[PDB]
RNA sequence: UGAAAGUGAAUGCAGGUGGGAACGCCCUGGCGUGCACCAUCGACCGACCCGGAAGUUUGUCAAUGGAAGGGUUUGAGU
RNA sequence: ACCUAUUCUCAAACUUUAAAUAUGUAAGACGCCCUUGUCGCUUAAUUGGACGUGGGCCAUCGAAUGAGAGUU
RNA sequence: GAAUCUCGAGUAGAAUAAAAGGGUAAAAGUCCCCUUGAUUUUGAUUUUCAGUGUGAAUACAAACCAUGAAAGUGUG
RNA sequence: GUCUACGGCCAUACCUAGGCGAAAACACCAGUUCCCGUCCGAUCACUGCAGUUAAGCGUCUGAGGGCCUCGUUAGUACUAUGGUUGGAGACAACAUGGGAAUCCGGGGUGCUGUAGGC
């Protein structure tokens, strides 16, 4: 036999979130574990977390019963700054981190203290704290399983919201543009990536070459009308209208209404006297 | 059948083992590169073996894989070499299958070709964030292969 | 006889098992370096306010 | 004998069955102060700050306080006197004792009574007493006839 | 070191679990030990003896004892408790006499003291008679070679139905 | 105090804090008050590790000289 | 050679489990509650942490029993 | 099952310089990349203990660095 | 109530077979110019929504394996104390106390925290 009950006698399995594959723990202790000498500061990290089609920038601080979110921002939120479409690259990535940083900002008070970069033109910079005021809001970056090579969207949401006023700590290396041998970063081709231009370019190729593919791969931006060029433009109207109005608007959807309506879809679990009588009605016609 | 149950040619692999280093593996490598139009990989030896004076991590083989339309005409070129024609033990109980040529001219060395099958949604064993076992409903038997063989390709098992 | 502990918990419990003499205040030296460093200059400037309210 | 840092310690540290793996992170979640009340439990898996084999299941109270350690401060029985012994531990090997917990929380208990009892004029006796004898009461026969046995006659089972 | 012993059971071994259902123990009475030669001295005289009365066919004898623990290498010897089994063997009831006969003469070559005792369960199984009786008569016992297979709660329906057909899972 | 060359003990009422003999006041305590002794936090002196302001004349650019200030190191110190 | 459900019998350096006896610590005034002060440490932050001030609770003062106890 | 790589299962049944024991699975194992915390200077602790010394070790503090996107880790 | 992100406890959560899943979400999925990485864009990296709920995912079912709890085992084994107890001994009984484990049988097959979507 190959897996005998001896076998699953004793069998350890790993905690539910690494069954699940979705928490690393080994860099979960790291990112988390506060100076004991420190005692109850709490050690706020920015989780980026990507999907097929949105972006989710939380952050998160950790407790014993569990993890506390203090704010957050999802890339469906940006059709109400004008983002409709592209709500999972790398410039949507660097939006949601902007709108987190700016509701964080919000909420702890720092908002109007640490503004960051208004206009961002591609310049690596780490928000400088004030010489007489308090230390800007500091946050670390969580990159889940995600691997973090250059250019990575992981790290444009982090640029982003290093530009939104908090004080992410980092390096250059992984921003796309900086070349690993002279230990440059490209600010142009940052910058392009901050607007969107990267996809501009790749709609300007399309077009010139596979009309079709075009068509296929951009059927949204082409049905709604909208070329290359606007993609710049579009992107900054939307970071300033994130920067004046960055509150987080709570549904409006009945939650009871949807709970009664998802109670009929949801089975039931049935009787013990249920499973006594399906026992004995299989052993009558069994025999 | 669903369409998402299709099978589809997840890589053909071809490998050549010679037994022995030197010009003739490399020789016997850019044939892969002619072949395959693809930077082959040598194998080092596994294990140290004083009866055929092999030594461990020793380049004994090459070895190259191919996906997507290269891998299916390859694979057209070496079916019609085979006539179609395979043994019913030449299908792997898990779904694949593989057949050796003598010569490598009708395309000396001879050589193996392996053509590894799938279904799209292998990507959840495949990758690292939330890898999943693949359900036994989806999982590939040798009859199915020999199935989607025979209809694909007209053949004769 | 090499090695015995048979009269020794006798010994022991004859004048006891004695415990030190507890201490309100320990040594603030022995302690880490900078907490002892900025305890020092939490301390100076308490004594120095209460003097000055005094 | 050998007298190595780790002799004899093949069952005292070695991790428990289906224990095995990666420390929880509630232990670096926890908070400690100096005067806290402490026990130690050596987790096997992490050998940097592990205090010496005598020390597990030790009880101690929090000196000093470090970015990944806690001081606790032990008393030893050291030929005829107790000995403070001040060992660095990690905080895996550290837990807070329950037992403090439970006297601060009967503590609380007790100044509540002590404040309700003053705000009516009553005293509230808040030493605990040890179980008392049992009280006379009456056991009713009805529906419980008591059941006259004899000792079984020996029998061989096997 | 090599035990003196190396045959444990003796006499139709492969006879069914119905067909013997007198059980008769040589039950040690001593905190003792026994060595690895007395135990073989003892089984030849049971089994030179059965066969001699009997035949080879008319019982199953277990010697339950192990030479297992060493003495201090020369040697294997057995330790017992008070109460351990030694020897069984199950017969038929007509056989019972014979039995304890062929015991008490094997008592002779065991250390310490010893006692024959009729168990009161069916054969070599932990069921008495009387619940062996009324569970073969319901259906939950099929024989197995030398022993026979108890029809448990636990576990699947349809393969306890084509196992047990007689079984009445109520 | 240091191996020496040498230098050489008050920011304060000769400091705080905790407990404390005796005394005083109040109605057993409380309140002051705190000798002696310990626990402890400092201040000062010498070494040790930095830091080199004057000043001296000789090399002034330098040579020599050592002040303030910092270490949480040390002494059989004040 | 195996594989499967069983079966008899064991271990000082096999073991899931697991005592009795021993063993650690706590069981408050160096307490608790509130207010509020110093810091060059810590925090996004008088934010904490440590030490305090000024108050209130104040010998059933927080288990039993017995002893005066301790240090040179 | 194809003239050495192929995919299934695979709780560690392997490896971890060296005895044995403990620890280790997105590692503490295997490969790759960059490095020299195998550094300087204190004190405090642990173990053997007389709480002397030696040896070995732990937690820090003041510098200087390595590495990482970062948290952080690193005084063999 | 369902789904997503981050978790806490870390199998009542795992393994296996079968049946379902409305919305949104998630996943599979199209492609390789860009950042990036490979023998191979299959993994990883990047751009997107043309289809699919087939798989993952959730859930229901199996007197399923496992696991968790309760009872049985059983006041049993063992054990602290006690005797000028019994016995040649091995060992046993009693007195005042403490007190298991396997087999076996019943029940159970994840609970919950923060921020949200439906």
């Amino acid at each position: 036999a190959v897996k005998s009950s001896p076998y699953f006698s004793r069998y350890q399995t790993k905690y539910r979130r690494r069954r699940e594959g979705k928490t690393d723990y080994y860099a979960r202790k790291r990112l988390i574990a506060q100076a004991k000498n420190k005692y109850n500061a709490p050690k706020y990290r920015l989780v980026v977390r990507f999907s097929n089609r949105f972006v989710t920038c939380q952050i998160v601080s950790s407790r014993v019963n569990g993890d506390y979110v203090l704010a957050h921002a999802h890339s469906s939120e940006l059709p109400r700054y004008g983002i409709k479409w592209g709500l999972a690259n790398w410039t949507a990535a660097y939006a949601t981190g902007l709108l987190v940083a700016r509701r964080a900002l919000a909420k702890v008070g720092l908002a109007d203290k640490y503004e960051g970069v208004t206009e961002p033109e591609g310049e690596f910079e780490l928000t400088e704290a004030i010489e007489d005021g308090p230390r800007p809001f500091k946050v670390f970056l969580d990159v889940g399983l995600k691997r973090t090579s250059t250019g990575s969207r992981v790290f444009g949401a982090m640029k982003g919201a290093s530009d939104g006023g908090l004080f992410i700590p980092h390096s250059p290396n992984r921003f796309p543009g900086f070349d690993i041998e002279t230990e440059e970063l490209d600010d142009e081709t940052l910058r392009k990536y901050i607007y969107g231009g990267h996809v501009a370019e790749y709609m300007e190729m399309l077009i010139d070459d596979d009309e079709e593919r075009y068509q296929k791969q951009f059927s949204g931006l082409i049905a709604d009308g909208i070329e290359s060029d606007q993609l710049e433009d579009i992107y900054a109207e939307a970071y300033a209208k994130i920067r004046e109005d960055p509150s987080f608007q709570k549904s409006g959807k009945d939650a009871a209404a949807f709970k009664a309506e998802s109670l009929k879809h949801t089975q039931r679990k049935l009787t013990a006297e249920e499973r006594k009588e399906r026992f004995n009605a299989k052993v009558i016609e069994a025999g | 059948q669903n369409p998402m149950k299709e099978l589809r040619i997840s890589k053909l692999v071809l490998n050549i083992s010679l037994g022995e280093s030197g010009d003739r593996l490399t020789r016997a490598a850019k044939v892969l590169e002619q072949l395959s139009g693809q930077t082959p990989v040598f194998s080092k030896a596994r294990y140290t073996i004083r009866r055929f004076g092999i030594r461990r991590n020793e380049k004994i083989a090459c070895h190259v894989t191919v996906r997507g339309p290269k891998a299916e005409e390859i694979l057209e070129r070496g079916l019609k070499v085979k006539e179609y024609e395979l043994k019913k033990r030449n299908f792997s109980a898990t779904g694949n299958f593989g057949f050796g040529i003598q010569e490598h001219i009708d395309l000396i060395y001879g050589m193996d070709f392996y053509v590894v099958m799938d279904r799209p949604g292998m990507r959840v064993a495949r990758r690292k964030a939330q890898r999943g076992r693949v359900g036994y409903t989806h999982k590939i038997n040798a009859e199915d292969t020999i199935n989607w063989f025979k209809q694909k390709y007209d053949a004769v098992v | 006889k090499n090695h015995t502990n048979h009269n020794q918990n006798k010994k022991a419990h004859r004048n006891g098992i004695k415990r030190p003499q507890k201490h309100r205040y320990d040594s603030l030296k022995y302690r880490d370096a900078k907490f002892r460093r900025n305890q020092k200059f939490a301390n100076r400037g308490t004594v120095e306010a209460i003097r000055q309210a005094k | 004998h050998s007298y190595g840092i780790r002799a004899r310690t093949r069952y005292t540290f070695q991790r428990g069955f289906r224990e095995h793996g990666q420390i929880r992170l509630s232990t670096y979640l926890k908070t400690y102060k100096v005067g806290d009340i402490v026990d130690i439990k050596v987790n096997g898996a992490v050998q940097k700050g592990m205090p010496h084999k005598y020390y597990h299941g030790k009880t101690g109270v929090v000196y000093n306080v470090t970015q990944s350690s806690v001081g606790v401060l032990i008393y030893k029985v050291v030929g005829n006197r107790y000995m403070e012994k001040r060992v660095n531990v990690r905080i895996e090997h550290v837990k807070h004792s329950k037992c403090r917990q439970d006297f601060l929380d009967r503590v609380k208990a007790n100044e509540a009574k002590r404040k309700e009892a003053k705000a009516q004029g009553k005293t509230v006796q808040l030493r605990r007493q040890p179980a008392p004898p049992a009280k006379a009461h009456f056991v009713s026969t009805e529906n419980n006839e008591p059941v006259t046995l004899h000792p079984v006659a020996y029998d061989t089972t096997i | 070191p090599d035990s003196k012993i190396r045959i444990f059971d003796l006499g139709r071994k492969r006879a069914g679990v119905d067909e013997f259902p007198l059980c008769i123990h040589l039950v040690s009475n001593e905190y003792e030990q026994i060595t690895s030669e007395a135990l073989e001295a003892a089984r030849i005289c049971a089994n030179k003896y059965l066969v001699k009365i009997g035949g080879k066919d008319s019982f199953h004898l277990r010697v339950r004892a192990h030479p297992f623990h060493v003495v201090r290498p020369n040697g294997l010897v057995a330790r017992v408790n008070i109460g351990q089994i030694l020897m069984s063997v199950r017969t038929k009831d007509s056989s019972r006499a014979t039995a304890i006969e062929a015991l008490r003469r094997c008592q002779y070559k065991f250390p310490g003291q010893q006692r024959i005792i009729v168990s009161k369960k069916w054969g070599f199984s932990q069921y008495a008679r009387d619940e062996y009786i009324e569970k073969r008569s319901r259906g939950e016992i099929i024989p197995d070679g030398c022993y026979a297979k108890f029809l448990n709660k636990r576990g699947s329906l349809q393969e306890k139905l084509d196992l047990f057909p007689e079984a009445s899972f109520n």
